[PDB]
């Protein structure tokens, strides 16, 4: 069956990892020691998209921890959610990178992507087939930039036919999470555009704002922040471990929003999302959703979608509902706010839909956008990237590590190639 | 013992055989544990009739259906639902490798480790055939294996076997709506490739099934049980001379005859009129004279196509139940006295007629009425071209800038391959065009 | 951003092949001069396509046979002396698989393309200017994509069941970009360019297929770094100036329908690498073309490596030349027209090739 091999890289995704197992799981019904406690039977049929077995009924993780530093892989193992996970697969390290991409991904990981992709091949041929690869890394590090974007590239030299879909988190416009952001951005940027079949952006900004605005959280923890990136994570995936009436694989998705294969990065998004009292006055029905989906708020990616056009859209439904209103809907959006859409793709909306809904919301959805919004996030690192490298503010760090000053350049070129890719289209012919 | 072999291909081709095996089960008393209480009960019987189903020593009468896919989510919901005991467990599931929406990929790359398999189970069923009629697929327009597998299938029997009818059903993809923005080039690359193997292509469209649905039946929410009970019953009413008694009968062979004049020109329309709910089943007497002149209808089509855009070519309507044969020859009379519907000038005929004596069954908890005579109508009309050049148009948009290509060639499909289908599927539009033109 | 220029384009018929005879194929190309006319099998339409350049290779006896000394002479002669005058120069080839577009360019051992020719006019040329006010140096190279990876076809591999040695591609700020490994070795006299070139022919990745049984199933680049050193007045030591050119010749593959030509295995997989590099190519021309037409549009040369290594060639700073070799088989007549329809693409792009010298005075 289809196999999905989960891989960590760096804080951020180590903690996205935690918690979308701890999501995953409810929603299988296996229990922290690892056996299975459920109501149902199409939990175990599908198991083996993210899970194997061991011995007696037990159900151990797929995932492939990687960290420079000890203290994440120590967090993740104390959770509560910890003593599931196949000990040999932590492979750390010491002496972080420090946020440098030059020491994660020609010095430090150099002697640790050996034994990560060890783990990779040995839990791949233990698999029948295989769909691909899912990864959570975060841009503005050296560990989760430099260590995954080589991981990717050693696979794609290996594995290229499968699918290296990966959950980046990009930088947040006005805060900086880190000093020296546009550079290791910048890089991972040229080597992913290059080395995938898709990709999701996911910004900080927007997610507080959804905490903000929708949800009416005041204090979120990254857990919440984490919680509300689970969620798509798990929509992508549903049409595989769960049944349907119109299915959907990666695959698919891939085929239907990537018309050209460099514009593959993309904009998230969950349905119904509202606070713990203002619950009893909404209607829970698809219209609702379809429109908190595509409003600017919902939309992780941190660029308001009206600011471009979409070229492509899709969207995982799940629950017990009728094609009609899904189908009806899509048609009705795309005739209202035709100017936000294009004309050369006739049909710009993707359905697919489960039928095995949430553990407690009898309707849920996801969303996926390509839309020429995004080259804004870019067309921001460059030009941070260039305020920075015009004098080389903090360039000496990143040369004695075993680089050049031409991979900048030629990653800069790169990104504003895929700008000018985006905005070709952005203007309507 | 004259037999028809049913192909299921994709999602919409099992969902339509679960619903389609539905009503032949319901039928014939046939069960889903493959025992009939009809001939071991009053002392002898035929009623499971060996054309689409067979027999064996325990009473278990085991379908004629293979049920592709190649992927796993569908079949198993038979393999694990109520009807388990009745299908042979060779049911051709590969388990692997969903095609991804594209052509090439369930035409050279995933479906060549599949097809030989499925071509070995045809066999099976068919050496114990004492002379069969023909395949029914059940194909979709608008993925990866109805489009490809479907192709590949009807290219290698159109080899070994050769004489024999191969006609099918297609979901004909909706003007405006649609689950997928990669459809018109597997459409147009099927049209391509499943027009010289094939015979007969029945058409249906979600979106006028839809609204059909809504507007007599009143469903606001309908799902796609409702819609592929509808088909059911289409193919039902399209293979029930075969199986059961009736007075002018119908044959497989007779839908290549009176319906594909031109060897290209065949991409029918089905119609289904008295679809109405229990409610509306009162207040309405249910005569030929309101069905025919329904079924003719613009808003009653399954196919979202006005017929008053071009002129009917063939026509035909196969009733059931009470059916005096004066009601239908005078339907069809003031039917040819109106002026909308519109005849070409080699075809004053046009009016293919069949009658059969059985009613149709009714599902429980279901959507339709039990009526005591129904009719379904296939026309070959030139409306059709419009829908087609839509889909054409789409090609031309997207193909102008080698959109979605790379997926394609990646699976080894050669881009001039895509001109050709172009070119071929234009000058079926110019032949459409080229028989409307009167006689001079 | 110095002179214009226009992009020079030629065509060039194949006799009959075997495959071809036993099939008994019929003769679907005709010249009505220096035009090509298509007439379809049916008799339903006609095509007419017009060229700069047209040549003819059916048979031996017609009038205007152009053979491997007539195209010479007409297309790679310009390159040589526009070389001599300062300007880069490319020459890439086009086709099906089968249409001769590796007998063109390097030919065979009694019938050379333009390959054994260029790098021998070079020498007669350079012979009559071997004075010593005009200093001359020649670099080499030779390189080959296969399955979308970078490989150098003259190196002697080490004795190892699998030794192909992978390349990177790399952008140079100004000059554009490059390859990184590359053996830019040294020529001085035509007995060593015969025998790198044999070398490589040897090195190159050949199988057998159904439309050609010595298949070249990889895209190959020749390129040539000719550099002159001159003397002008100055004020002090002479023999300062200097004029640089490049010289690339181009032997791509064909798209290979994978149904008629059948294989599996390695050979499908390199055959779809192959065929994604000709994907992008055509996107490129039909992109290059709508510059002059006076929209905007996006130029994609990173989809595809052959692309990215030859940005100078379509566009930038040299002049082109694109040799379309076709069929005239009845059943190769659709791809010949998607050659020819490429080919009249091509006619309409402008690029702009600079004298290039650097004083360093
Ligand atoms: C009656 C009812 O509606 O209870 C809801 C509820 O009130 C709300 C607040 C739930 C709640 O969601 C949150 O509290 C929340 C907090 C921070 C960030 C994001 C969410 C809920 O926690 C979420 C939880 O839903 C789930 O459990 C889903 O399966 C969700 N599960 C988890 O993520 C999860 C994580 C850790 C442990 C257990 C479950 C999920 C979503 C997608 C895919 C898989 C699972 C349920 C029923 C509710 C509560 C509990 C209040 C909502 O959940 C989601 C993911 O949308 C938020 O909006 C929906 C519906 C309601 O607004
Ligand atoms: N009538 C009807 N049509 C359906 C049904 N399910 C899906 N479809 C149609 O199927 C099309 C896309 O799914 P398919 O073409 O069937 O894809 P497939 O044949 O399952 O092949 P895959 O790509 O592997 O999914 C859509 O355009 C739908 O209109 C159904 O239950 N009934
Ligand atoms: N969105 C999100 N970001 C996080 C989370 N946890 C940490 N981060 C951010 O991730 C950024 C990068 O950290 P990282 O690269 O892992 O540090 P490293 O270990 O030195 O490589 C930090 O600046 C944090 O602010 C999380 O749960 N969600
Ligand atoms: N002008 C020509 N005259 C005679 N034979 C030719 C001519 N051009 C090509 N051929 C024949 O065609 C073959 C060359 O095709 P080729 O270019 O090698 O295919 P590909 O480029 O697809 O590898 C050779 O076998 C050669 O004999
Ligand atoms: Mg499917
Ligand atoms: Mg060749």
């Amino acid at each position: 069956m289809r196999e999905i091999v989960h891989i960590q890289a760096g804080q951020c995704g180590n903690q996205i990892g935690a918690k979308f197992w701890e999501v995953i799981s409810d929603e299988h019904g296996i229990d922290p020691t690892g056996s299975y406690h459920g109501d149902s039977d199409l939990q175990l049929e599908r198991i083996n998209v993210y899970y194997n077995e061991a011995t007696g009924n037990k159900y151990v993780p797929r995932a492939i921890l990687v960290d420079l530093e000890p203290g994440t892989m120590d967090s993740v193992r104390s959770g509560p959610f910890g003593q599931i996970f196949r000990p040999d697969n932590f492979v750390f390290g010491q002496s972080g990178a420090g946020n440098n991409w030059a020491k994660g991904h020609y010095t430090e990981g150099a002697e640790l992507v050996d034994s990560v992709l060890d783990v990779v091949r040995k839990e791949s041929e233990s698999c029948d087939c295989l769909q691909g690869f899912q990864l959570t890394h975060s841009l503005g590090g050296g560990t989760g930039s430099g260590m995954g974007t080589l991981l990717i590239s050693k696979i794609r030299e290996e594995y290229p036919d499968r699918i290296m879909n990966t959950f980046s988190v990009m930088p947040s416009p006005k805060v900086s999470d880190t000093v020296v952001e546009p550079y290791n951005a910048t890089l991972s940027v040229h080597q992913l555009v290059e080395n995938t079949d898709e990709t999701y952006c996911i910004d900080n900004e927007a997610l507080y704002d959804i905490c903000f605005r929708t949800l009416k959280l005041t204090t979120p923890t990254y857990g919440d922040l984490n919680h509300l990136v689970s969620a798509t994570m798990s929509g992508v995936t549903t049409c595989l471990r769960f049944p349907g009436q119109l299915n959907a694989d990666l695959r698919k998705l891939a085929v239907n929003m990537v018309p050209f294969p460099r514009l593959h990065f993309f904009m998230p998004g969950f349905a119904p999302l509202t606070s713990r009292g203002s619950q009893q006055y909404r209607a829970l029905t698809v219209p609702e959703l379809t429109q908190q989906m595509f409003d600017s708020k919902n939309m992780m990616a941190a660029c308001d979608p009206r600011h471009g056009r979409y070229l492509t859209v899709a969207a995982i439904f799940r629950g017990r509902m009728s094609m009609k209103e899904v189908d009806e809907q899509m048609l009705n959006v795309q005739n209202k706010n035709s100017s936000y859409f294009v004309e050369w793709i006739p049909n710009n909306v993707k359905t697919a839909v489960c039928d095995i809904p949430p553990r407690g919301l009898k309707m849920s959805a996801t969303f996926i956008g390509n839309s020429t919004a995004i080259q804004e996030l870019f067309k921001r690192i460059s030009e941070q990237f260039t305020a920075m490298f015009r004098r080389k503010a903090f360039l000496h760090w990143y040369t004695g590590e075993g680089m050049d000053e031409m991979e900048f350049t030629e990653a800069e070129s790169n990104m504003n190639d895929l700008v000018s890719e985006y905005q070709q289209y952005q203007d309507a012919t | 013992m004259r037999e028809c072999i049913s192909i299921h291909v994709g999602q919409a081709g099992v969902q339509i055989g679960n619903a389609c095996w539905e009503l032949y089960c319901l039928e014939h008393g046939i069960q889903p544990d493959g025992q009939m209480p009809s001939d071991k009960t009053i002392g002898g019987g035929d009623d499971s009739f060996n054309t689409f189903f067979s027999e064996t020593g325990a009473g278990k009468h085991v379908p004629r259906a293979v049920f592709v896919d190649l992927e796993p989510t569908v079949i198993d919901e038979v393999r694990t639902g109520t009807y388990r005991q009745l299908f042979h467990p060779e049911q051709l599931i590969t388990g692997k490798e969903d095609a991804a929406n594209n052509y090439a990929r369930g035409h050279y790359t995933i479906g060549k480790e599949i097809i030989d398999l499925v071509l070995d189970r045809i066999r099976k069923l068919a050496d114990q055939c004492t002379g069969l009629q023909g395949f029914l697929v059940f194909h979709s327009f608008g993925g990866g294996t109805g489009s490809g597998f479907t192709s590949l299938l009807m290219e290698r029997l159109s080899v070994d076997y050769g004489k024999k009818s191969k006609l099918e059903f297609s979901i004909y993809p909706a003007p405006q709506v649609s689950t997928a923005v990669v459809e018109p080039y597997n459409s147009i690359l099927t049209t391509h490739t499943t027009l010289e193997h094939s015979d007969c292509a029945f058409m249906v469209d979600n979106e006028a099934i839809y609204d059909i649905c809504r507007r007599n039946l009143d469903i606001e929410r309908p799902t796609y049980t409702n819609l592929n009970r509808l088909i059911s019953q289409i193919v039902s009413s399209i293979t029930a001379s075969l199986r059961f008694d009736g007075a002018l009968n119908v044959d497989l062979t007779e839908f290549q005859t009176n319906l594909v004049p031109y060897p290209r020109i065949h991409f029918p329309l089905a119609t289904y009129a008295p679809v109405i709910s229990a409610e509306k089943a009162y207040h309405e007497q249910l005569s030929v004279a309101e069905i025919t002149n329904a079924c003719f209808e613009p808003a009653n089509q399954m196919v979202k196509c006005d017929p008053r855009h071009g002129k009917y070519m063939a026509c035909c309507l196969l009733y059931r139940g009470d059916v005096v044969p004066k009601d239908v020859n005078a339907a069809i009379a003031t039917i040819k006295t109106k002026r909308s519907i519109q005849f070409v000038d080699w075809c004053p005929t046009g009016f293919k007629v069949g009658i059969n004596y059985q009613p149709p069954t009714v599902v429980p908890g279901g959507d339709l009425a039990k009526v005591q005579r129904a009719v379904c109508m296939l026309s070959n009309t030139t409306a059709i071209a419009e829908a087609w050049a839509r889909l054409d148009h789409k090609f031309d948009l997207m193909y102008a800038k080698r959109a979605f290509v790379h997926w394609y060639v990646g699976e080894g499909m050669e881009e001039g391959e895509f001109s050709e289908a172009r070119e071929d599927m234009a000058a079926l539009e110019k032949d459409y065009e080229e028989v409307g033109v009167d006689s001079v | 951003l110095g002179s214009n220029s226009q992009v020079t384009v030629a065509v060039r018929v194949r006799p009959f092949s075997k495959r071809e005879k036993t099939e008994k194929a019929s003769q679907v190309v005709f010249t009505n001069g220096e035009e090509i006319t298509v007439e379809h099998p049916d008799m339903k339409q006609v095509y007419s396509f017009i060229y700069d350049v047209s040549f003819w290779s059916f048979d031996e006896c017609h009038p205007g046979y152009a053979s491997q000394t007539t195209v010479y002479e007409t297309l790679a002669a310009p390159l040589l002396d526009r070389a001599f005058e300062g300007y880069n120069t490319c020459l890439f080839a086009y086709g099906q698989t089968g249409s001769g577009k590796s007998y063109t360019m390097m030919g065979l051992n009694e019938e050379p393309g333009i390959i054994p020719r260029f790098c021998e006019d070079l020498f007669a040329q350079i012979a009559k200017k071997q004075t010593s006010e005009v200093s001359y140096h020649l670099e080499m190279s030779f390189f080959e994509v296969y399955n979308e990876k970078i490989h150098d076809l003259l190196v002697c591999k080490g004795e190892n069941g699998q030794r192909k040695q992978p390349l990177r591609a790399r952008e140079h700020p100004v000059s554009g970009p490059y390859v990184e490994g590359l053996s830019m070795n040294v020529v001085s006299s035509y007995s060593d360019i015969q025998s790198w070139l044999e070398l490589g022919n040897k090195q190159r990745a050949t199988a057998a297929t159904g439309m050609n049984d010595k298949s070249s199933r990889s895209h190959s680049v020749f390129t040539l770094v000719m550099t002159q050193t001159k003397t002008e007045v100055v004020e002090g030591e002479e023999h300062d100036h200097r004029i640089t050119s490049r010289i690339n010749l181009v032997d791509l593959a064909g798209s290979e329908r994978c149904s008629t030509a059948h294989s599996s295995g390695q050979r499908l997989k390199e055959g779809v690498s192959i065929n994604k590099s000709l994907l992008t190519l055509g996107k490129v021309i039909s992109a290059l073309s709508e510059q002059a037409n006076g929209k905007r549009v996006f130029i994609p040369y990173r989809e595809s490596t052959l692309t990215w290594l030859l940005k100078e060639s379509l566009g930038g700073n040299s002049k082109t030349a694109m040799i379309a070799t076709v069929s005239p088989a009845a059943s190769n007549i659709e791809e010949t027209l998607s050659t020819l329809r490429y080919a009249t693409q091509a006619r309409l792009i402008v690029n702009i090739a600079k004298v290039n010298e650097d004083m360093n005075a």
